[PDB]
Order: structure tokens, then C-alpha cells, then sequence
């Protein structure tokens, strides 16, 4: 009925832990990005890459299923 | 003996089919001046916490400001 949402999230990196060195982190660790991205997701699918400007974001041609 | 993906997301918005159409040509999404400074930190899933973002030397990474 046209009224959905889809939830993005604007990924800037990956890293992949140990489920047992948190909660070890507190505030004030850094925590690394081992692996760095600009891409929109929508649940586990990637739609495309992004770019940061200033106002905010421009993206890239984006996937639509 | 690696288990989990840790996210770090910049932004995050729930978006209309609408708004969605405006993103595939390149219309321009609005983040305020401090999103750097609110970076959430996503497990495999749920959000873990919350930080500004850094940069030691080479790597770029967060500076945990909440937390659990
Ligand atoms: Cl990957």
C-alpha cells in the first residue's frame, strides 16, 4: 500500500573481534576499522557506494532489489 | 578463533519509496555538521554503542563515547 520504509544504514567500515574482547571495551578504547567502506545497506544487501560532501551524503547509482 | 563483524555506521535513516527514488538519480541527503561524532557501532546486528571518529596514525577507527 505505498506506505514502507526501508532502513539504510551508511557503513564506513567493517572490523572483524573476538565476541569476548567486548565488553572488555569501555569508554574511551578505540576501537579500528580494519576494513574501510562507503556503501548503503538495507539489511545484509549492499546497494552502492557513497560519497561524503558537505552537506551530507551523495550516492552512487544504487541497486533496487 | 575470530566470531564477530563489528558496522561503524556513519548515518542511519528508515527512508519512504519516495526518498528512495530521489537517491537513485543523486539527490543530496542532509547529515548535520557533527555525524562524525556520533559514528554507531554495529555488532552483528544490534547496536553496541556510540563514538567520534579518530585517526591513529595509518588506520581510522572510533573513540568509544557510550557503551552496552
Ligand atoms: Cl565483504
Amino acid at each position: 500500500p505505498k506506505m514502507l520504509r526501508w532502513p539504510l544504514r551508511f557503513v564506513i567500515g567493517s572490523s572483524d573481534t573476538q565476541r569476548s574482547l567486548l565488553g572488555r571495551i569501555g569508554i574511551g578504547d578505540v576501537l579500528l576499522i580494519r576494513t574501510s567502506r562507503a556503501e548503503v545497506y538495507c539489511y545484509a544487501k549492499k546497494l552502492g557506494h557513497f560519497n561524503r560532501v558537505e552537506g551530507g551524503i551523495i550516492v552512487e547509482t544504487l541497486d533496487i532489489q | 578463533p575470530v566470531d564477530v563483524k563489528l558496522e561503524f555506521v556513519l548515518y542511519r535513516k528508515n527512508v519512504t519509496l519516495a526518498e528512495l527514488e530521489a537517491m537513485g538519480q543523486q539527490q543530496l541527503l542532509s547529515l548535520p555538521t557533527n555525524a562524525e561524532l556520533n559514528v554507531e557501532i554495529m555488532a552483528n546486528g544490534v547496536l553496541l554503542g556510540n563514538g567520534e571518529l579518530v585517526q591513529m596514525n595509518d588506520t581510522l577507527g572510533v573513540e568509544i563515547h557510550e557503551w552496552l
